[PDB]
RNA sequence: CGAUGUCGGCUCAUCACAUCCUGGGGCUGAAGUAGGUCCCAAGGGUAUGGCUGUUCGCCAUUUAAAGUGGUACGCGAGCUGGGUUUAGAACGUCGUGAGACAGUUCGGUCCCUAUCUGCCGUGGGCGCUGGAGAACUGAGGGGGGCUGCUCCUAGUACGAGAGGACCGGAGUGGACGCAUCACUGGUGUUCGGGUUGUCAUGCCAAUGGCACUGCCCGGUAGCUAAAUGCGGAAGAGAUAAGUGCUGAAAGCAUCUAAGCACGAAACUUGCCCCGAGAUGAGUUCUCCCUGACCCUUUAAGGGUCCUGAAGGAACGUUGAAGACGACGACGUUGAUAGGCCGGGUGUGUAAGCGCAGCGAUGCGUUGAGCUAACCGGUACUAAUGAACCGUGAGGCUUAACCU
RNA sequence: AAUUCCUUGUCGGGUAAGUUCCGACCUGCACGAAUGGCGUAAUGAUGGCCAGGCUGUCUCCACCCGAGACUCAGUGAAAU
RNA sequence: ACACAGGUGGUCAGGUAGAGAAUACCAAGGCGCUUGAGAGAACUCGGGUGAAGGAACUAGGCAAAAUGGUGCCGUAACUUC
RNA sequence: AGGACCGAACCGACUAAUGUUGAAAAAUUAGCGGAUGACUUGUGGCUGGGGGUGAAAGGCCAAUCAAACCGGGAGAUAGCU
């Protein structure tokens, strides 16, 4: 029974999600599109989604809080100067996903996810 | 939840220290007894010069239990370290003459009514 | 006595003023309006017809739309019968209330249960799992034996299996009504009713005595 | 555990009878560019309903 | 659950007073002792709150006669009568389990002020 | 060890 | 004998009645309470431990009772491997000896991915005679059926006393079963915090990785039991053993031959669930389709053009539904999911700055910051205009009506 | 008794209850003195029994994290 | 027999903590183990936690749980000292 | 000083689970014994089948041991299938 559950496992440890979407959250936000499998940009939402309402409000403490779940200050630095501006009459809904072919080596469903203006 | 091997503290001044449960009496399979419920013991520590000597098989009446009692408003009552009071096997009357420690009101009735004349404190 | 069509909204409690806690289940009867009234002279029983709730207009199709304006109430969102006992009889159209509980002591209240999926014997029948120690080579859960020898040699019907468990009709009886409150189409019944919060409950008063 | 007769071939078509493949009922088409693509899938122009999307 | 919220906010008491876990409080609850009734204090040392609503908790635990005694008892409950606090004090803590474990000077709560 | 039938 | 695995334990059972308890009766050397014995009855129920490899048995303490048997002395392609039975070694005994024991003692590899039948679940195809969407009826089938204690009647009937009821009624438990999560709790590696070692983000401060979630302390939703609601019935019909009424054959007697009435947890129902593949394929309500032409083999015939309805499927967003199918909700005339806003819950007074202190650290801003699966809202993102399947009034005979 | 069949010999201790354990008696079926007799501190992945602590071993299971099992795409066996 | 969780002699020996060539995290250096993508049923394997009880389990405490370091205090019968 | 103590390398193989058409014709995981000695290891050499070698189990002598393997007598013999 899963009755009233969130989140996929997506055939990995507890670590090993945190530490791939956050990978693939510094991957979205530097390129603005990426093309990841079709359960994979649908849990991205979930990650890439509150970084960029944590980044509208600009405060030392929120770049704080937007360093511990990137690691990275490219990433920093571009959601509070540049996706921040852009998103500040927006409520929610930054992200789009296209459907797309399959993949040749597995037959995945793939799938494209790009802020929402590119 | 006082089941068969569980052993408890002694309530009263009867000399036993620590008795363990046998049999919970009243029913087949039955497998806890609750406050206020008989159980059948064996006497495991005594000290010297009491009313009970270690190895007797006597009847006794459960008056606390880590486990608790619930109250018709959904309140638990539960204590630290479960206890009894020896009764007598045929009369099931209280051995002792003084209760130590809290009782709750599971025991006010006709059959008990010695047990919470005696106690310091009924909750 | 014919019953009425609810929604289990969720549990919760109701204090006396002598101190007892009731876990109440709450149940929200809106009006059920009558769609068919059938007879014996044409149906070969006696039984009334009635929808609750709404519907979406585009959602309704062309021979369900068509029952509802026979009968010029509006369309719900289901359609359940009661059958009439002998001295009952009603309209095609009228909106019976939960006023219908008012003097009514105790119910019982019949919906789908919780689903459970593919449940092993363990959770569905009660058995006893083996040991988790002491040698057991990939057998803990499992049923064991489930026949004996050449004689008969072969599985007898109704043999306890693993299998689908919940997701079934289920009856609970004599619940105690413990407020109706008709003021807001609600009904306080006294204890646990089955199914999940928001699915269709059909609440009957007691058969039994 | 194992067989103590060998199967025909007529069991075994009958086990095949539901390995059939179905196909997809009917291709969407775009409304600027005219190509098939499948349903809610973007095409292989990057195109999707009526706006170019993937410019690649 | 807008029919829920409605029936349980016309059963919660208006006046329950403002407490934390490491006060020392005084539960007044209603006795019946057959036909009479009746008055008798809990006081202890509140370890653990639970906010719900109407059904909203608390727990309290004594030593009394030298034996451990916990109560937990229902915040919105017509048996309860009045809570008062008479000492407040200061923890780190919203679950006080650990105090399950320490007796006599170790298991003394030191006074908040603020 | 009662390994074969005897 | 080109192999049908042995005793015992665990797990799961199923049947018989020669009945252990509960149910109904006759006799009693049956005053009452409690028994003895026999007849009917298989619906349900029918112990935990000590010793032993034990089945068995003895013992301790329960219980209403701790039934007797069959099922390859039920059950190893379900588990174990303790035992009287491989190879090692020793004792006692027998043998000159190799060795042997019917005696004891310590140690000693239990394989198999299920084709067929069977069973538990779950779908696809076609049929049911125009097509379709719902709601039913109920032939049939399954589940359930246990029982203690206390009180009243009543210290009455009975009995010299001691003792102590039948019939009837109320309350409260044990075991079992079904549902559920409001409460008490468990879990909660997706929430918050404390802390050890080390590496890194240039450094301080703040953070992140790893060490079983590093080790711990709490905890939301969900799931769940130890938690809390409910159940077993009453009633009816036909009976068993039994008890009779009227009554002859047999002037009487006689429960029986004619006739009539009682009679049990067994049977048929009543309670709950599945159920028209019930091919005997049922019933009711609603909805949809009202064009033209040609030919042969002239018949429930075949073809062309137009037409495509009700509805369905498919695709997407998904669900207290789910292995996959299936089932439910929704698709812009929109709250279906994600996000966002507000709250709630959890944790426990963030970061930065200021002050006190030699410093660890404390204090103020501050019940602060963060907050998953929750509640109430909000079209920001994704749920597309289509296309596909499904047709064009539905055979013959006979009857009754309208014509 | 690593030896005792009768035998779960009988008495005592341990346990609520002990066919096993410890101490004895001697009726040694069928002990016995270098195929050594009786003791013996230390030692033993040695045999038997008991207790404290500890616990999902168990009453009686519940939840969670992962690898299969299920679905899709590729390759693709075996006993019989 | 395999691009096989097996076997195979010698030499080198960084940092922080540590008694250490143990162990944890790193440097130099080398790798992610030649099928993947979903789902989040029973059951199996490997683990985490568990109310009350605590060997009642069993042939048997099998297996798990628990103990665990340095310094100081203190330590019985028996003894071949 | 010690066939002394605790404990890595190294040597072993007591218990359980997994595996049993295995990753492996004897292993993996978690614990376990020895660990300055009757230790352990590399390279070469010697002992040959009714023979060797054996701190002795009928152990080992190329996955074979109450008499190795290869070739021959040889198409041994088979009242048995
Ligand atoms: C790893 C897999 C191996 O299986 C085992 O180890 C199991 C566990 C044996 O039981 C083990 C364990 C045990 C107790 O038997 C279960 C023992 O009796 C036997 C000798 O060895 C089996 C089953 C034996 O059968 C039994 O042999 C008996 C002589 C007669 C019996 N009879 C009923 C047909 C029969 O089933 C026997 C001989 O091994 C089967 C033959 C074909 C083999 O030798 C085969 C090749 C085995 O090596 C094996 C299949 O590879
Ligand atoms: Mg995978
Ligand atoms: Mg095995
Ligand atoms: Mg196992
Ligand atoms: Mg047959
Ligand atoms: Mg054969
Ligand atoms: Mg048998
Ligand atoms: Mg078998
Ligand atoms: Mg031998
Ligand atoms: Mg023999
Ligand atoms: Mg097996
Ligand atoms: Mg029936
Ligand atoms: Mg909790
Ligand atoms: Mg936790
Ligand atoms: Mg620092
Ligand atoms: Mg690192
Ligand atoms: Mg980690
Ligand atoms: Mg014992
Ligand atoms: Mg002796
Ligand atoms: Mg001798
Ligand atoms: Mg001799
Ligand atoms: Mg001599
Ligand atoms: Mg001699
Ligand atoms: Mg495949
Ligand atoms: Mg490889
Ligand atoms: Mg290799
Ligand atoms: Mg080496
Ligand atoms: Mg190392
Ligand atoms: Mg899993
Ligand atoms: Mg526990
Ligand atoms: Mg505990
Ligand atoms: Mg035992
Ligand atoms: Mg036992
Ligand atoms: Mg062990
Ligand atoms: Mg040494
Ligand atoms: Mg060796
Ligand atoms: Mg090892
Ligand atoms: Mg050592
Ligand atoms: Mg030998
Ligand atoms: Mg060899
Ligand atoms: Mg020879
Ligand atoms: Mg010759
Ligand atoms: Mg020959």
């Amino acid at each position: 029974m899963r009755h009233r559950k969130s989140g996929r496992q997506l055939n990995r440890n507890s670590s090993h999600r945190q530490a791939m979407f956050r990978n693939m959250a510094g991957s979205l936000v530097r390129h603005e599109i990426i093309k990841t499998t079709l359960p994979k940009a649908k849990e991205l939402r979930r990650v890439v989604e509150p970084l960029i309402t944590l980044a509208k409000t600009d405060s030392v403490a929120n770049r704080r809080l937007a360093f511990a779940r990137t690691r990275d200050n490219e990433i920093v630095a571009k959601l509070f100067n540049e996706l921040g501006p852009r998103f500040a009459s927006r409520a929610g809904g930054y992200t789009r996903i296209l459907k797309c072919g399959f993949r040749a080596g597995d037959n995945a469903p793939m799938a494209y996810i790009e802020l929402v203006d590119r | 939840m006082i089941q068969e091997q569980t052993m408890l503290n002694v309530a009263d001044n009867s000399g036993a220290r620590r008795v363990m449960c046998i049999k919970v009496l009243g029913g087949s399979h039955r497998r806890y007894a609750g406050v206020g419920d008989i159980i059948k013991i064996t006497i495991k520590e005594a000290i010297p010069r009491g009313k009970v000597k270690k190895g007797d098989v006597l009847k006794a009446v459960v008056v606390r239990t880590k486990k608790g009692v619930r109250r018709p408003d959904g309140s638990v009552i539960r204590f630290d370290g479960n206890a009894c009071v020896l009764l007598n096997n045929n009369s099931e009357q209280p051995i002792g003459t003084r209760i130590f420690g809290p009782v709750t009101r599971e025991l006010r009735s006709e059959k008990f009514m010695k047990i919470i004349s005696l106690a310091p404190e009924v909750l | 006595m014919i019953g009425l069509v609810g929604k289990k909204v969720g549990m919760t409690r109701i204090f006396t003023e002598d101190g007892v806690s009731i876990p109440v289940t709450v149940i929200e009867v809106e009006a059920n309006r009558v769609t068919q009234v059938k007879d014996l002279a044409n149906d070969g029983y006696r039984a009334i017809q009635v929808t609750t709730g709404a519907k979406k207009a585009n959602r309704v199709t062309k021979p369900e739309a068509g029952h509802f304006a026979k009968a010029g109430v509006e369309a719900g969102r289901g359609l359940w019968e009661f059958r009439l006992a002998e001295g009952e009889e009603f309209t095609v159209g009228q909106s019976i209330s939960v006023e219908l509980f008012a003097d009514v002591k105790k119910v019982d209240v019949t919906g789908t249960s919780k689903g459970k999926g593919f449940a092993g014997t363990v959770k569905r029948w009660n058995f006893r799992t083996q040991d988790a120690t002491h040698g057991n080579s990939l057998s803990h859960r499992v049923p064991g034996s489930i026949g004996q020898n050449q004689t008969p040699g072969k599985v007898f019907k109704g043999k306890k299996m693993a299998g689908q468990m919940g997701n079934e009709r289920v009856t609970v009886q004599s619940l105690d009504v413990v407020r109706v409150d008709a003021e807001r189409n609600l009904l306080l019944v006294k204890g646990a009713v089955p199914g999940a919060t928001g699915s269709d409950l059909i609440v009957k008063p007691a058969v039994k005595a | 555990a194992v067989q103590q007769n060998k199967p025909t071939r007529s069991k075994r078509g009958m086990r095949r009878s539901h390995d059939a493949l179905t196909a997809v009922t009917s291709l969407s088409v775009d409304k600027t560019s005219g190509e098939k693509h499948l349903r809610h899938h973007i095409t292989a122009d990057g195109y999707y309903r009526g706006r170019k999307v993937i410019a690649k | 659950s807008n029919i829920i919220k409605q029936l349980e906010q016309e059963q919660m008491k208006q006046d329950v007073p403002s407490f934390r876990p490491g006060d020392t409080v005084e539960v007044k609850v209603w006795v019946v002792e057959g036909s009479k009734k009746r008055l008798q204090a809990f006081e202890g040392v509140v370890i653990a709150i639970r906010n719900r609503g109407l059904h909203s908790a608390f727990t309290v635990r004594k030593i009394s006669n030298g034996e451990g005694v916990e109560r937990v008892f229902q915040t919105h409950s017509p048996v309860v009568d009045s809570i008062s606090v008479k000492r407040r004090g200061a923890v780190r803590k919203a679950k006080l389990y650990y105090l399950r474990e320490r007796t006599g000077k170790a298991a003394r709560i030191k006074e908040r002020l603020n | 060890m009662y390994l074969i039938f005897m």
